[PDB]
């Protein structure tokens, strides 16, 4: 973001990133899992403070 | 009458809680509630009991005796 023509970015980027692997594992893809969320509490009582 | 905020001092402990729409009310209610029984029990049986073991006999033999003494013996 500023000023900077989106051509020269692109030119940079297949200049400087080409050299990239994009080519996932065969089957390590990472996939993110649904997290639980948990009614819950969490009391760290510290009187000194 | 005491308030919370006033009532001690306390510093590094922590605790955790679960709500109680997350949890079971009766977990393991007799898979583990028996044993603990048992071992209360156990723990108390000879404190409690020897009084009122003592209570009974003196409970039987004082009825027992009292309805002897009613009934005639031979002149």
């Amino acid at each position: 973001a500023g000023g900077l023509e989106h051509r020269q970015l692109l030119d940079l980027a297949q200049k400087h990133f080409s050299g990239l692997s994009g080519t996932y594992d065969e089957d390590a893809v990472p996939t993110l899992s649904p997290c639980r969320f948990t009614g819950s509490q969490i009391c760290h009582r510290e009187d000194g403070l | 009458g005491r308030q919370f905020g006033h009532l001690t001092r306390v510093r590094h402990v922590i605790t955790y809680s679960l709500s109680p729409f997350e949890q079971r009310a009766f977990p393991h209610y007799f898979s583990k509630g028996i044993p603990n029984v048992l071992r209360r029990t156990r723990a108390c049986i000879l404190r409690v009991a020897p009084p009122f073991v003592a209570f009974y006999l003196v409970y039987t033999w004082g009825t027992q005796e009292f309805e002897k003494s009613k009934r005639k013996n031979p002149a």
